[PDB]
């Protein structure tokens, strides 16, 4: 959805989407599907959106109820964003593999920099399962056969919950004893020195050694389990 | 003497609801306003593996977050030798980024958690920390405070990261399994040409760019801290007007 | 005339405006996820004595924003929190100091 | 006592002769002043029908107008209890404006008066002088005043103009009248491009694109009023150096 | 020796220096379709007590301009105007209020 907002001219003006192929349009968790056509690109291109230098091909969908399998221009994977010329045709194909159940109107559509969304024709294509069932396997060039959609998830998990109670150590170290009234007292009545002690001083030297020793020997360890 | 208290006993009970009721609110409100800051300025490569760089975000990450450490430390360090100031901060920034990661980007939008993970600053924060408590000096925590903040952000970060940087050969293409991510969970308002990571020059060395990448953040860091230790001053002020 | 009020009653008074400075905070969190900032900068000057020479500088920092002269400001002025915790204390500070000697 | 007139009426008649040295003064100086400030930033829209289009010109023309009423307001009102602020100013632009297209722009380079009239800004110059007598509060003037400036300068000019915008197919081509104007009567050192009207977006809804505009231009008034004011207290000192 | 003046004499003055002020805003009136900015200026520093202890700031942003750090600054200036009015009149007030009682 969302293109009935904008300007009737540029949608006559911009990209023109034409002999679209949808294979299917209704799809199972993990069974693909495949959106194929062409698009020109109208030599008279608006003035105040920017000639298509720089264009991406993106698919419009409410997060990813499908992932992007692939998508080509040319039969050249497109990836990264593309150079497009003002006047030429282009055929084009993408990959979706489905996510998410629910009704989901598909768009094909064209990120142009400097320009705007120019969006596509959709079509109603319904996935039916759970979600749970969902499965992103990709081969590396090390092999090693992973999940995309999990790998490397309880290792973000792991450092961010080690990191975080690591800070909320340091701050119950100090909010075990008195914070504010005492500590400002304190120090207005000229006896700041008395409120960090020596057993205080190198807690300090601990945690400071400590994460620097945890850091380095971690990325050591991680330059190992991946060379 | 007249007395708000009818017990020594009672002077420190409440002495100490005080604590909660501050600490609370110093947490929560320095964690809108730091969110905020750092959403805006450092936000964008914060959301997504495939921003996480060698040259722009070891750049900007230390250099934009270093900004309210360094303002909380300059009131709560010499008014109070309050020692946990930076750590207040990150702390509450990363409650706040993983609050609207997974109930959000994952919960409402479905996108894999490993794919929008923020990016980790507590090292920094306990390093800051502690060279300002020790030494007690804003130049050296300035200095070498600086300096720690960037050099340490990389690290602080590739034992999470370094798992999506083991190379793909996808249709054709070599890419990383970070790229990857990028390629597939789409999203539609936020495409390729947008994400700005490095992408070589003429007048360039490849890797290293982290490490030189890293330093550069050092010294500006050390520049954005004396700023905003004086800043923090500024806004640690009982002036009435 | 309430700078002249019993020290128990001035305490549970600036315990009241941090029930506001409290509830204030919550609200600036769900922001990042404006009535209470009036309703507790009121009370820092309809009912408390510290409060009374007219308005503080960052207590105003925290509550109207860049409106002095992006949305980084409104971010930069939460910072302000310091400059009204740094008064409270030292009221509080003054008024309990005997009684934790 | 001693006294500079000789008769109580004397008095009144000298009191009174001042009042029209002042006002023939401040009325033209502000002139000069006003009509140079408006000629150089929202000037070139109001020169020409084919530059008053729906998101330019009802952006620019109120900010860069509300100015000087601003200044003027603030010393007048408050040193004086004068209400005529907003309007001295309007009175002394039109009338420069006018005095310049009909004896020049038409008068000597033969633009017909339709293609060259001026802009409106005498409504918004009225609700703002009045809202400030009522009230008497620069704050309110600056919020309900600002919003009334930028809110009115359309509708203020609609009934002018709107003749302009019925269309025509002109050898082949939708033009409006205006449009026709512009195409027709020949500006050798002024050709289309030069021309900041709207011409749409993909991330845009046509109309509205006025009332949109208008209250955009409403909002960046009361900043630019609150900050003229100030510089127009400042304008008013009789400090010495 | 013109800080003692008969108030029937200063007052004629004042006449005289708003008929340079008159004059002036003539020719800033021609100068959007400099001479007199010191013909007057001098004036009220020459013969009249209001400008005795030297200079007024925005009598001078009127004859100066952007020279006291595009054009648009020559027009900002003739804002200036106000501050010798508001000058004027209050001495003006002062030399006729008994008088207008
Ligand atoms: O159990 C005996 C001790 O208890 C009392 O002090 C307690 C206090 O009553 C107790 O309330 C306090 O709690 C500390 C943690 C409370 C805040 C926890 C954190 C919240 C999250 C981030 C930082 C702070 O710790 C102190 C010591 O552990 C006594 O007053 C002490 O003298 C005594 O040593
Ligand atoms: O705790 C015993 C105390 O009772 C009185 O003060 C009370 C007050 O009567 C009492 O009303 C008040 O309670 C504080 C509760 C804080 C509200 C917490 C949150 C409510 C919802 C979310 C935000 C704020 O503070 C004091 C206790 O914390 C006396 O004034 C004190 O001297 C005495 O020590
Ligand atoms: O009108 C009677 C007055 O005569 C004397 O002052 C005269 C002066 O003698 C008289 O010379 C002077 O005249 C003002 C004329 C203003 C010149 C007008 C314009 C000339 C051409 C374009 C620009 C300025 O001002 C006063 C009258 O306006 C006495 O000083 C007054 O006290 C007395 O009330
Ligand atoms: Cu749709």
């Amino acid at each position: 959805h969302g293109e009935k907002s904008q300007a009737a001219f540029m949608r006559m003006r911009t990209i023109h989407w034409f002999d679209l192929n949808w294979s299917k349009d209704q799809v199972s968790v993990n069974e693909t599907m495949s959106i194929s056509g062409k698009f020109h690109v109208f030599a008279g291109w608006p003035e105040t959106v920017d000639k298509p230098e720089v264009a991406f091909l993106n698919i419009g969908i409410p997060g990813p109820v499908f992932i992007r399998a692939g998508s080509w221009i040319g039969g050249q994977l497109v990836p990264r964003s593309v150079s497009l010329e003002l006047g030429e045709t282009y055929e084009f194909k993408v990959l979706l593999k489905a996510r998410r159940p629910g009704d989901w109107h598909v768009h094909t559509m064209m990120n142009v920099q400097g320009g705007g969304p120019i969006i596509g024709p959709g079509k109603w294509v319904t996935i039916t399962g759970s979600m749970g069932d969902f499965k992103n396997p990709i081969t590396t060039l090390t092999g090693e056969t992973i999940d995309l959609e999990t790998y490397a998830l309880d290792g973000v998990y792991g450092w961010h919950l080690f990191w975080y109670l690591l800070g909320v150590a340091w701050m119950v170290y100090w909010c075990r004893k008195p914070v504010f009234i005492p500590r400002r007292i304190a120090v207005d009545a000229g006896k700041a020195d008395s409120l960090i002690t020596p057993t205080d001083k190198k807690v300090g030297m601990a945690f400071a050694a400590g994460t620097l020793a945890i850091v380095a020997v971690s990325m050591g360890q991680a330059n190992e389990k991946y060379p | 003497s007249q007395s708000a208290v009818r017990s020594r006993a009672e002077a420190v009970k409440v002495s100490r609801t005080f604590d909660y009721m501050i600490l609370f609110t110093v947490f929560f409100v320095v964690l809108g306003g730091y969110h905020i800051h750092y959403m805006l300025t450092g936000g964008d490569w914060d959301f997504w593996t495939d921003w996480k760089d060698r040259r722009l975000w070891v750049t900007v990450a230390p250099i934009v977050s270093i900004t309210f450490p360094a303002a909380v430390q300059a009131v709560l360090w010499w008014r109070y030798r309050i020692a946990w100031g930076a750590t207040l901060c990150v702390l509450g920034l990363l409650l706040g980024e993983w609050i609207n990661r997974y109930f959000n980007f994952w919960g409402w939008t479905y996108f894999p958690v490993n794919f929008v993970f923020p990016s980790n600053l507590m090292p920094g924060a306990i390093v800051l920390d502690v060279i300002l408590m020790l030494s007690n000096s804003m130049t050296l925590t300035a200095v070498v405070g600086g300096l720690a903040w960037g050099l340490l952000f990389y690290p602080g970060n590739w034992p999470i990261i370094a798992p999506l940087h083991v190379p793909v050969e996808y249709n054709g293409m070599m890419m990383t399994l970070a790229d990857l991510q990028g390629y597939h969970y789409v999203r539609t308002g936020t495409p390729e040409y947008i994400r700005m990571v490095e992408k070589g020059t003429l007048r360039t060395f490849g890797k290293d760019v982290a490490p030189v990448s890293a330093f550069f953040s050092g010294f500006v860091s050390i520049l954005i801290y004396f700023l905003w230790h004086f800043f923090g001053s500024w806004f640690g002020s009982e002036k009435f007007v | 005339k309430v700078m002249s009020i019993t020290p128990r009653e001035e305490l549970r008074r600036h315990f009241t405006h941090w029930t506001w400075l409290m509830m204030y905070g919550i609200a600036i969190y769900f922001g990042a996820s404006i009535i209470t900032g009036g309703a507790s900068f009121l009370y820092a000057k309809t009912r408390l004595p510290t409060y009374q020479q007219g308005l503080s500088l960052q207590y105003l920092v925290v509550v109207v924003g860049p409106f002095m002269i992006g949305f980084v400001f409104f971010g930069w002025s939460a910072l302000g929190v310091l400059g009204v915790i740094n008064i409270e204390l030292g009221a509080l500070s003054k008024l309990l100091k005997k009684d934790l000697a």
